[PDB]
RNA sequence: CGAAGGUGUGCUGUGAGGCAUGCUGGAGGUAUCAGAAGUGCGAAUGCUGACAUAAGUAACGAUAAAGCGGGUGAAAAGCCCGCUCGCCGGAAGACCAAGGGUUCCUGUCCAACGUUAAUCGGGGCAGGGUGAGUCGACCCCUAAGGCGAGGCCGAAAGGCGU
RNA sequence: UAAGGUGAUAUGAACCGUUAUAACCGGCGAUUUCCGAAUGGGGAAACCCAGUGUGUUUCGACACACUAUCAUUAACUGAAUCCAUAGGUUAAUGAGGCGAACCGGGGGAACUGAAACAUCUAAGUACCCCGAGGAAAAGAAAUCAACCGAGAUUCCCCCAGUAGCGGCGAGCGAACGGGGAGCAGCCCAGAGCCUGAAUCAGUGUGUGUGUUAGUGGAAGCGUCUGGAAAGGCGCGCGAUACAGGGUGACAGCCCCGUACACAAAAAUGCACAUGCUGUGAGCUCGAUGAGUAGGGCGGGACACGUGGUAUCCUGUCUGAAUAUGGGGGGACCAUCCUCCAAGGCUAAAUACUCCUGACUGACCGAUAGUGAACCAGUACCGUGAGGGAAAGGCGAAAAGAAC
């Protein structure tokens, strides 16, 4: 199911922003930055062992990365994995 | 390292790279939170990973 | 009035895809040409 | 394809030439047909795409000596 | 391989401070040589407001060829040339003048 | 102590031209005699770029329609707020699929873009935003049709099909 | 190999390193997601979904490996039908796909030329397809010559725009022979005797040499104008180096170089020397390529368009002789000369340039030269195959203009 190699590697960064601070003062979920590839399983687990916290439900997200125009040439930033990762209700961290 | 991580066993190895794994996620976890100073930390880390999983991967089939 | 180009994805890429090139000898022989030009999309992919 | 299994006879190309010279590209088939040989030595009967000249071979070689070369070929039979 | 190497005593050959003689502050890979008290520069440096920081007229050594200095030989108090040699089992310097070691 | 080029002048040759020199320019030019040619432009509805003309002329894209007070601002017919007026209402309203791909939302900016001003914008820049066992896809099943081990057929390429 | 570094726009940050794991350069390894021959099955490329086998201080799910097709070989298995053969499974080894030109083969236009056009030309060109190599193909006479002789093939110059061919029109166009580059010959069609004896390929070691990093590399100062000296002037010096580039204006002597002299731990090319697996040398006695040569018919190839037309290839029908024999000597016969078909192999001279290094040009210098000096097969156009630009320069130094 899961390793600590790959529990380590999945996540990546806390996401910071005022409905990422909404949505832990009113309901105790974490919003972060997982890879691309981890399912919701591997969330759930990482958080968990790495937090060591009760993780109650992980729902999942990807955000497509916006595109910026430079005259004739375009570039376009990269597409990432959003997690609202719910807690039961003994808050910590 | 690289002649000084060479000495160790295999098991050791694994242990310390554990360790290298752990260490790396705090400090993706320190930059990510925006704390941390020393930037080169995470480009050190990243590259003795990668000394580790080369003895282990040339101990292992040679 | 309705114009010639009524677009379909399903379509453009069941007649113009990478896959539809690759499965004719003729098919093959675009990809050829296109590599050969230095082409940045050799087919209208993703 | 249009090839017999004994003497390689395969379809040649050439002109169809009119009374007034003109000519014409053509084709020139040869005379294939299916027939069931009887190998004694391998007790059963081999079906072969053959020409009229090839049938004249057999005839002469012997059918156990052109299924030999047959096996030096690959060519299945 | 390097002729002329970090805090060295040189001399400019080239230039209007020829004849000055000066320690090199630090040697660059475009082939140019900063030099303690050569050619200097009066930049009107912008102000930035990330620093709140005031502009002001600041006069700093620029980067003057390393083909426009020579290296000093303070024995012979002259201007000379660097060739190469191997004592004992490491390369060396040595002043074409007075074929000494540096 | 000023090359080529640029631009005035003077002298000179029958002419194509030549020489000298003022100004501009700021590193290159080349006598003489030979040698070699991508060697001379006004036209080809010639090719490319630049700039004229008509002319501050025609237009400013549905004849549903505007008026005022207040605001922001350098500036307001157009933006914001308010009160009126008018138009659509089987649509000019709401929701999907196809297609688009951030145009969504907040802050901020006005060159260009917007057929006008623009403080406004689907415009510039930055930040934020899309959360599913039960909605859709993937998935199981097939249609027309496609592909198709072997196979049948065809100079090669291939065609057809279990 | 080093005193400086962490690619560029592109600073700044945080740091690394200075006598030897900073960096940089070269050899060899490690890693190498996903798509793509793409190969477990599918698929609208970069995705979706499996089977079997393993792993689980958790032995759920996930992780990991394997599982395509064909060809040869091997093992087991196995029908109609008793044997057998087909079929079936597994395993081993090989292939697949990409890619400049040159090369060998299979197909094969037309516009045009003939001042029209059909024979003819264009042209076996363009193009499609197949296959292969450092070259390919060809190749040791059933070849020429001419009563003298020559001696494989490829290639060059002549012979010659001749002989010829030809609606004898437009056109096409040899050979004999001569001068050269290059040179090389062999095996099987079978047995014995002697036995591994010549050759060649695979491969270990060694040397020589070449490639992939590198090291050393001479000799200048004063003065004048000038922002600056490499320029003027004066006097020295090096030169197996005065090729070329850079440096504040034009440098042999400031820098990088250049002549010259050297260098590899490792990988590899080529040679020899040597070992080894495999192949077989010499000699005697034999053997001497048949649906073939030839022929009728229809075509094609020969410079030779059926002609008086030899020679070659074969779609079709046919068909010998067997060294007291057979092919050729341009219809055919005789004589004479010459050669030995129906089996195969073989270096050199010849063709080419995607690519690597060095050097060079009475070649271009930004409407030129590549479409592209510049982030160009880009922007943009088009359903798509495809089409396809514009665009270089401040200054010696950013001192890029504080206030
Ligand atoms: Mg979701
Ligand atoms: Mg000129
Ligand atoms: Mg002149
Ligand atoms: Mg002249
Ligand atoms: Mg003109
Ligand atoms: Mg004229
Ligand atoms: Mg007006
Ligand atoms: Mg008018
Ligand atoms: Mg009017
Ligand atoms: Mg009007
Ligand atoms: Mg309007
Ligand atoms: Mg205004
Ligand atoms: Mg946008
Ligand atoms: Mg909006
Ligand atoms: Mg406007
Ligand atoms: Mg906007
Ligand atoms: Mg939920
Ligand atoms: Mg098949
Ligand atoms: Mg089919
Ligand atoms: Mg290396
Ligand atoms: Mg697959
Ligand atoms: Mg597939
Ligand atoms: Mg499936
Ligand atoms: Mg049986
Ligand atoms: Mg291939
Ligand atoms: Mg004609
Ligand atoms: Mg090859
Ligand atoms: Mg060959
Ligand atoms: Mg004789
Ligand atoms: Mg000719
Ligand atoms: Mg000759
Ligand atoms: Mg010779
Ligand atoms: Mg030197
Ligand atoms: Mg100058
Ligand atoms: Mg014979
Ligand atoms: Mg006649
Ligand atoms: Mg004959
Ligand atoms: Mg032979
Ligand atoms: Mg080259
Ligand atoms: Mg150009
Ligand atoms: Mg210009």
């Amino acid at each position: 199911m899961i390793r600590e190699e790959r529990l380590l590697k999945v996540l990546r960064a806390p996401h910071v922003s005022e409905k990422a601070s909404t949505a832990m003062e009113k309901s105790n979920t974490i919003v972060l930055k997982v890879a691309k590839d981890a399912t919701k399983a591997e969330i759930k687990a990482a958080v968990q062992k790495l937090f060591e916290v009760e993780v109650e439900v992980v729902n999942t997200l990807v955000v497509k990365g916006k595109v910026k125009r430079h005259g004739q040439r375009i570039g376009r930033r990269s597409d990432w994995k959003k997690a609202y990762v719910t807690l039961k209700e003994g808050q910590n961290l | 390292k690289a002649k000084e991580l060479r000495e160790k066993s295999v098991e050791e190895l694994n242990t310390e790279l554990l360790n290298l794994l752990r260490e790396q996620f705090n400090l993706r976890m320190q930059a990510a939170s925006g704390q941390l100073q020393q930037s080169h930390l995470l480009k050190q880390v990243r590259r003795d990973v990668a000394r580790v999983k080369t003895l282990l991967n040339e101990k292992a089939g040679a | 009035m309705k114009r010639t180009f009524q677009p379909s994805v399903l379509k453009r890429n069941r007649s113009h895809g990478f896959r539809a090139r690759m499965a004719t000898k003729n098919g093959r022989q675009v990809l050829a040409r296109r590599r050969a030009k230095g082409r940045a999309r050799l087919t209208v992919s993703k | 394809s249009r090839v017999c299994q004994v003497t390689g006879k395969r379809p040649v190309t050439g002109n169809n030439r009119s009374h007034a010279l003109n000519a014409t590209k053509r084709r020139f088939l040869p005379n294939l047909h299916s027939h069931r040989f009887w190998v004694e030595s391998e007790k059963r009967f081999v079906t072969l795409r053959v020409s009229a000249k090839g049938m004249r071979v057999i005839d002469k070689k012997g059918i156990d000596t052109v299924l030999a070369e047959l096996r030096a070929r690959g060519e299945k039979y | 391989a390097a002729k002329i190497r970090r805090d060295d005593e040189v001399i400019v050959l080239t230039g209007k401070d020829k004849g000055k003689r000066g320690k090199v502050k630090n040697v660059l890979s475009s082939g140019k040589v900063i030099v303690e008290g050569i050619n200097l520069v009066k930049k009107h440096q912008k102000p930035v407001p990330a620093l709140n920081q005031p502009g002001g007229i600041v006069e700093k050594e620029a980067a003057i060829q390393v083909s426009n200095v020579a290296i000093f030989n303070a024995a012979t108090g002259k201007a000379d040339r660097v060739g190469f040699r191997f004592e004992d089992g490491k390369k060396v310097r040595f002043f074409k003048s007075n074929s000494e070691t540096i």
